[PDB]
């Protein structure tokens, strides 16, 4: 059995959320029941409902309001709709299979996951800008360097460097939310003999607005 | 509504460590109980059902008891693979509840960060904004504390932090900390200054710049 959920990566607030999930290797109308649950940001999990393989519906009361899980038995598949969402909702959604009755008794079993963000962001992509040392802080055998990616709206955003030659000694940290938008910063590090005598240059790529763009660390004398 | 809690919170361990998990239901829940994975930037993977069957599959170090509200989770000899978060659950009643989770990290010896304090780019400059930004990186243990500096002042608001999760080659972690300003304020002051205060010094490591 595989399960796989699919569906847009960002509702608008007070709009509804709709996810899908797709068995294969398994009939949803056979045996089982067919789940909801989420993971918030701080790692938190909760289940939000189920449908029997008979259509029957249990929903955690505290969504009772807003939630409705539907399905296709034609295709295969369940739904998730989640109504008149906000921020609280942004979340990781996963679709599972539970055993219905107590006996014969089943594993609960989870899908991939995927990440559904509440959010009225346009997309743009990010200014990026160098992080070099002030002219001269205090010289060591190593000296590191970064880049800036500010103010990019959606998530992800793929940085490198000097493509994939320095895979060493390099961190990108995670994003936070400035105001609405996007920012993170990656670190590199590197034989302070070898820069600025050889060139580091940072590759950040944001896919869902199709930018590239290469950012050479420069020395700030 | 059942309520589930589990402890530790957070632990370090080390390989070939014997550890054990529990978690508290707020009612006798039958061993409706199961238990979850989530390796580091992974998905969650059940482990364990009605509270001691053992998923086809998963390795044997692994295994779940107990009965009545209180239930435990056990590795017999930690291995890389097991850091993660572990989770538990109770399907004896709707709504079916989770604990909060339970993090299993790897144990070593204490590192002073590395910290750089880098000025704001010529760039961003013209486009009317600035941002200075410290890197404490390559530390651990965890519980790392900064503190942003101008012209001698301690500052609070305008300041945004990032941390990475344990580094899953040398055992450390890092945290950016990011100080943004527009450019009329950053240039009404000199002095750029972050600290960084960590377990492994009685005093913190300083970096500054000056505008000049």
């Amino acid at each position: 059995v595989q399960l796989q959920e699919s569906g847009p990566g960002l509702v608008k607030p007070s709009q509804s959320l709709s996810l899908t999930c797709t068995v294969t290797g398994y009939s949803i109308t056979s045996d089982y029941a067919w789940n909801w649950i989420r993971q918030f940001p701080g790692n938190k999990l909760e289940w939000m409902g189920y449908i029997s393989y008979s259509g029957t519906t249990s929903y955690n009361p505290s969504l009772k309001s807003r939630i409705s899980i539907t399905r296709d038995t034609s295709k295969n598949q369940f739904f998730l709709q989640l109504n008149s969402v906000t921020t609280e909702d942004t979340a990781t959604y996963y679709c599972g299979r539970t055993g219905v009755y107590r006996y014969p008794e089943r594993a609960p079993y989870w899908g991939q996951g995927t990440l559904v963000t509440v959010s009225a962001a346009k997309t743009t992509p990010p200014s990026v800008y160098p992080l070099a040392p002030g002219s001269a802080a205090q010289t060591n055998s190593m000296v590191t360097l970064g880049c800036l990616v500010k103010g990019y709206f959606p998530e992800p955003v793929t940085v490198t460097w000097n493509s994939g030659s320095l895979s060493s000694g390099v961190h990108t940290f995670p994003a936070v939310l400035q105001s609405d938008l996007y920012t993170l910063s990656s670190s590199v590090t590197v034989p302070s003999s070898t820069w600025p005598s050889e060139t580091v240059t940072c590759n950040v790529a944001h896919p869902a607005s199709s930018t590239k763009v290469d950012k050479k660390i420069v020395p700030r004398d | 509504q059942i309520v589930m809690t589990q402890s530790p919170f957070s632990m370090y361990a080390t390989l070939g460590e014997r550890v054990t998990i529990t978690c508290k239901a707020s009612q006798d829940i039958y061993s409706y109980l199961s238990w979850l994975q989530q390796k580091p930037g992974k998905s969650l993977k059940t482990l364990i059902y009605r509270a001691n069957r053992l998923i086809t599959g998963v390795p044997s170090r692994f295994s779940g008891s107990g009965s009545g509200q209180d239930y435990s989770l056990t590795i017999s000899s930690l291995e890389y693979e097991d850091m993660g978060i572990y989770y538990c659950l109770q399907y004896d009643e709707f709504p079916y509840t989770f604990g909060g989770g339970t993090k299993l990290e790897m144990k070593r010896a204490d590192a002073a960060p590395t910290v750089s304090i880098f000025p704001p780019s010529s760039e961003q400059l013209t486009s009317g904004g600035a941002s200075v930004v410290c890197f404490l990186n390559n530390f651990y243990p965890k519980d790392i504390n900064v503190k942003w500096k101008i012209d001698g002042s301690e500052r609070q608001n305008g300041v945004l932090n990032s941390w990475t999760d344990q580094d899953s080659k040398d055992s450390t972690y890092s945290m950016s900390s990011t100080l943004t300003l527009t450019k009329d304020e950053y240039e009404r002051h000199n002095s750029y200054t972050c600290e960084a205060t960590h377990k492994t010094s009685t005093s913190p490591i300083v970096k500054s710049f000056n505008r000049n």
